[PDB]
RNA sequence: UUUAUCAUAAAAUAUAACUUAUAGUUUAUGCAUUUUAACACAGAAUAAAUGUUAUUAAUUUGAUAAAGUGCUGAUAGAUUUAUAUGAUUACAGUGCGUUAAUUUUUCGGAAUUAUAUAAUGGCAUAAUUAUCAUUGAUUUUUGUGU
RNA sequence: AGUCGAAAUCCGCUAAGGAGUGUGUAACAACUCACCUGCCGAAGCAACUAGCCCUUAAAAUGGAUGGCGCUUAAGUUGUAU
RNA sequence: AUGUCGGCUCUUCCUAUCAUUGUGAAGCAAAAUUCACCAAGCGUUGGAUUGUUCACCCAUGCAAGGGAACGUGAGCUGGGU
RNA sequence: AACGCCUCUAAGGUCGUAUCCGUGCUGGACUGCAAUGAUAAAUAAGGGGCAAUUUGCAUUGUAUGGCUUCUAAACCAUUUAAAGUUUAUAAUUUACUUUAUAAACGACAAUGGAUGUGAUGCCAAUGUAAUUUGUAACAUAGUAAAUUGGGAGGAUCUUCGAUCACCUGAUGCCGCGCUAGUUACAUAUAAAAGCAUUAUUUAAUACAAUGACAAAGCCUAGAAUCAAUUGUAAACGACUUUU
């Protein structure tokens, strides 16, 4: 139909000094600065000469002007990433063998074994800006760190895939490494 | 210098597609060309990174069944994958179809005086002039690597050498171009030099 | 464009191409005779961008497809 | 053509058993002033007895749309026939004149439906004022005023020099 | 929003493609995704159909009602003093190459072009006038300081 | 159509007060002012735009045929022993032998009728053939005057 | 016993509570539905019809819109000159 | 006058996949096995009677799938025909 | 997310196969390509370079009427069809880096070229052509050149990469020849009736390419190939070697 016009201007908190060099959203804050690139995702935005930030898609069909809330969703996470960060938790549930999940620094990726008391050390490296530390004061729980929401879950997904059962009915052996909570590191308690 | 139209035409290839450049430069090349096409590493193709791979894996599958140093001579450097569109268009089984492929050089890595002689633009060839938005497109210098050109980085060890060497040269001419208008303050009172051109070009001259 | 080329109606068309010997004295205005050239005359605009077909005295010698032939102004008007 | 408009009246030649036949009228948009003369028979052969040649075609009249400078929009009712799903149909297209409002309507109906011209009968043309257009791709243009920086060009591509020198840089802001 | 070229009523425009190639016309209303009813009352063309593609836009939005007759546009265009401020636009000084560099007559073109010799005849003598820190003085400038005595002092000769 | 007038409509938005909100703002959370591209059909005035009717300016659009309308530029091509067994002729154009003035240039030119028609239309009437129709109009034969 | 399945069968209660919706619940139950109102305040939803893509759809020598190729086309459609 | 059937030797390509790599399904606990998508890379045999393709055995196999120019007689063999 | 919710896609970042591509291994534009070595007999006489040359005759090519020249110095430095860019100011920075503000520009007439984008040539003629012209006055401006050592520099199938452009030690003194604007002067040259002329369109100049001839100095002092071998090779040839 080539529908005409749809926009979005999210409210911007007073602490940050964010900008766009025409396609690249940067936003600085408490934990530092996180800038991810959209030189190719086909959208049009500019901060309307204020703290706030407005976006526009002129003359899109329907896949095309879907994008307006998405970049908006892709940056409202980036609000929380720079002033709070991100943290997930792995619960590490087993049936018989206690899983051995160790971390260190820095060298803060993972070091695991004993699945199922086996020989192969599974090992998963991480993304930059991301650290993975076991939870203290809690049995076999994990803490993710970082600011990129599309890297903390993927680092959690990289320890979701490994490890797994082979060849067997997974409805019998439900062992695995699972995410329980979706949390930030500062907001609002911690 | 001179040639039949000029001594040469040298075409930059950023966004200058494979198809609507060849199909122009082929037709030109039966009319007095003497051309060459350079910076080939960022031409463009429709489809995408994995799709128009599979355009280039039909014709890489095509051996010649019996003595396969008999037929198809594929070419892996991304220069002569330009050329694969300029061989169909010139009927190379005449001794005139081959009277343009001794005019035509095709380069990738911009050396060899097609780096100081001035390059040009051809309009319809531009990716920014015939391809709309959200229709993805593959890239030749990062496709033909993954159909096996062994020097996708061996350009960049020297491409950044020249791209660093071109920094200071524009700074060599930065203040020197600025010296001209600095010297032009000493020339506006020559005798009465300027009214002949303020009446002629004279808008910003 | 086809408004350009119609100014090339009715001009001659002439093309030189080199050869070996002289075989002719200089009498009509001086010629040591190294250059040899057949002749002709353009007529009409043909292509919707400016390609304009052209007839010669004899026939355009066949190996010239990519030789630098000329068009002189004769005859012309305003 | 540009689909000019003709009104047309038939005769049913004046045979003595009942002279003064009732002279029915159509409204024919047509590519030509020569072709509605044998399109009127195609509309007339749906209702009355009346076959050429037992009737004449008294004056076709070209009528000259009245309000071209204004931008009044119209709806058209429609009868398309696709592969076998012949139907009723209602659309609209926002055009300047009525005669431009049927060329465009053909060359949308042939554009998305394939709907050749031998299966379209323009059964009604109404000048819709406002507020009854369903038509989501139209009535978003009702909203005067509009900012609308849909900066286009012809994209004349590009122009003369087929080896230019100056990098054609569209956006130019 | 970077303050884009807003095709909005009633901004004046300079078309390029169709029969307005040389006309200054202004928008009445948008029609569809491609069509615009455009008009300039002071230039010699009424309203008619026109594509959104055939024209470029200026930057001077002038207020009208969206169902305005031409006569108040005839009123307001003179009121909005465009005809004053048109030919002062710094790159509509560049518009004067269709208003002066058209047809570029061959009864002055020597004086239009042997003066570029005259400008260049004093150009290069102001070249090799380096400031590049040499200074001073790069012998054999001892046999050039007498030449360079005719640049600075000046009186009288070198030296 | 358009433009210019007409009287009203009925006012849907655009010039044309000041709110509130919105952020950036000053002074001590609110105000002082700034962008309102939030702009409260938020106010009147105004366009009496829009709505109604009618007339229109060089009476205004452009299509589709008709007249040498008037050229300006070109393309390639030019039969012919017409007695080598039969107009080289006739159409027209030129310079010589009435006229009178009007007019213009004044150096030519220039311009003037009546001289005779079947007149052939314009108009008028007589007259009829004939006609979808017939207030009639198309005509036909004509006849006469002008 | 409201409840695998029900002949039946109303109502009382009440804005809204039905011999009842419930995890192959064997009793009571536990228990949330339906429903009404809070909450938000401009469009939503049911099947229907039919353009292209889409699944369909598998051949033995390696190669076919005729090749080069194209993708707000050089593409499938109605068409202007 | 196109030397016409088998086996031997021997390059090859083929997916409608037997089993090996990567999954998913299940009345998939495991072991075992079945389904189904992607996948042609190496692999698919040693023997009794027959002249054989098949047929049917015996055994290896943690396991033995189909097919192509009637592939092939100036390479044979000639057991049938 | 459009589809307030969800949702492995609507565009986007990733985990993955004996498959397919590449190293890895074997032949290599049959004779493509790269640097690199030698470079002759004789040294009486020659041969071969150095030569692109100093020196004429003679020929081609190219701007053909002096120029239908050019010039081989730029437009990001990952990347974009609304997207933006370019210059300012200030912070920052190695970096027109990053940041902030200001406009400027509005896919306008322009630009798709004379920004001729180290700002072209279309020339010093101060009679400027198929030759050169010269002498003064006036003003302002005032360039191009050539001899002596140490250093930073420059390669991607190279129009000279065993040298090369830049700075400096420093030799020296062109002050040989500069150009512009105004005015005067001394001339020489220049006319192919061809007057509806061109035509197999000269060609000089100049440029380079040349080669030849006697002219011009310099530099130069070998290999291959079989035969005969041998035996790491072998149908022969080739291939590894030897005196």
């Amino acid at each position: 139909m080539r529908t005409i016009n749809s926009n979005q201007c999210v409210k911007i908190p007073k602490d940050i000094k964010a900008s766009v060099k025409a396609r690249v959203v940067t936003i600085t804050g408490t934990r530092g600065t996180l800038k991810r690139s959209f030189k190719h995702l086909a959208l049009d935005m500019y901060m309307p000469d204020k703290r706030t930030l407005k976006v526009e898609k002129w003359f899109g069909t329907k896949k095309e002007l879907a994008a307006v809330r998405t970049v908006c969703s892709h940056i409202e996470n980036m609000i929380k990433g720079v002033t709070f960060g991100f943290q997930y938790k792995m619960r590490a549930v087993y049936a018989h063998f206690p899983i051995n999940c160790v971390t260190s620094e820095n060298n803060t990726v993972i070091e695991i074994r004993n699945f199922l008391g086996e020989k192969y050390i599974r090992r998963v490296e991480m993304a930059p800006g991301v650290t993975v530390v076991n939870s203290t004061a809690q049995k076999d729980e994990l803490i993710v760190e970082g600011n990129d929401i599309e890297s903390v879950s993927g680092s959690a997904a990289l320890i979701q895939q490994s490890t797994t059962v082979k060849n067997k009915d997974i409805r019998k052996f439900l062992d695995g490494l699972y995410v329980s909570e979706k949390t930030t590191v500062v907001k609002l308690e911690s | 210098m001179t040639g039949l139209t000029n001594r040469t035409v040298v075409i930059d290839g950023r966004g200058h597609l494979l198809g609507r450049l060849a199909s122009v430069v082929a037709k030109y090349l039966l009319q007095g060309g003497k051309v060459a096409v350079v910076r080939c590493e960022e031409l463009n193709l429709s489809g995408h990174f994995y799709r128009n791979k599979i355009k280039f894996l039909a014709y890489l599958r095509k051996r010649c069944n019996v003595n396969p140093a008999r037929g198809p001579f594929h070419f892996r450097a991304p220069s002569r994958i330009f050329y694969k569109a300029v061989r169909g268009m010139i009927p190379h089984k005449t001794k005139r179809g081959q009277a343009a492929l001794a005019r035509l050089r095709v380069f990738d890595g911009i050396p060899s005086p097609y780096d100081k002689r001035r390059r040009v633009v051809v309009p319809i060839a531009m990716r920014v002039l015939t391809l709309r938005s959200d229709r993805k497109y593959c890239q030749v210098g990062r496709l033909s690597h993954e159909v096996g050109w062994h020097y996708q980085d061996v350009i960049k060890s020297l491409e950044r050498k020249r791209k660093a060497k071109l920094r200071v040269t524009l700074k060599h001419n930065r203040e020197l171009k600025k010296l001209t208008v600095k010297a032009r303050e000493n020339i506006a009172k020559a005798a009465e030099p300027f009214n002949k051109i303020i009446k002629s070009y004279g808008y910003e001259v | 464009r086809k408004e350009h080329g119609s100014f090339y109606v009715g001009k001659r068309c002439v093309y030189v191409y080199k050869a070996e010997t002289k075989k002719c004295v200089p009498q009509h205005p001086e010629r040591k005779t190294r250059v040899r050239a057949v002749w002709g005359k353009v007529t009409r605009i043909h292509g919707n961008t400016g390609a304009v077909r052209a007839r010669f005295n004899r026939n355009l010698p066949g190996h010239a497809m990519g030789h630098r032939i000329r068009i002189m102004l004769y005859p012309s008007r305003i | 053509g540009l689909l000019k408009e003709y009104e047309v009246v038939g005769r049913k030649l004046p045979s003595e058993k009942e002279p003064q036949t009732p002279l029915y009228k159509m409204r024919i948009f047509a590519p030509d002033n020569i072709v509605a003369k044998s399109r009127f028979w195609y509309f007339l052969r749906q209702l009355k007895k009346f076959k050429k040649t037992t009737g004449e075609i008294v004056s076709i009249k070209q009528v000259y749309e009245t309000s071209p400078v204004k931008i009044k929009n119209f709806g058209i009712w429609l009868r398309y026939d696709s592969r076998s799903g012949t139907h009723n149909m209602y659309r609209e297209y926002r055009d300047l004149t009525v005669g431009g409002a049927v060329t465009q309507c053909y060359r949308d109906m042939g554009a998305r439906h394939r709907a050749r011209a031998h299966s379209i009968q323009i059964i009604k043309v109404d000048s819709i004022p406002a507020a009854k257009t369903r038509r989501v791709h139209v009535k978003q243009f009702h909203d005067s005023k509009i900012k609308f920086p849909l900066v286009q060009r012809v994209h004349h591509k590009g122009n003369r020099k087929l080896f230019s020198f100056r990098k054609p840089r569209t956006y130019f802001q | 929003m970077p303050f884009e070229r807003f095709v909005q009523t009633g901004r004046i425009a300079k078309a390029s493609a169709g029969p307005l190639k040389g006309r200054l016309v202004a928008i009445v209303d948008v029609i569809d995704q491609n069509r615009v009813l455009v008009d300039g009352p002071l230039t010699g063309v009424p309203r008619q159909e026109y594509r959104l593609n055939n024209l470029h836009l200026t930057k001077y939005r002038i207020k009208f009602p969206y169902t305005a007759p031409t006569r108040i546009v005839r009123k307001a265009w003179t009121e909005s003093d465009l005809k004053a401020q048109w030919k002062v636009s710094p790159w509509s000084v560049k518009a004067q190459n269709i208003c002066k560099r058209s047809s570029l007559n061959d009864f002055d073109r020597f004086k239009l072009r042997y003066a570029k010799r005259q400008r260049n005849k004093l150009l290069t003598i102001a070249f090799n006038t380096l400031k590049k820190r040499t200074k001073a003085d790069g012998t054999p400038r001892v046999l050039k300081k007498d030449r360079r005595e005719r640049l600075r002092a000046e009186k009288a000769k070198g030296g």
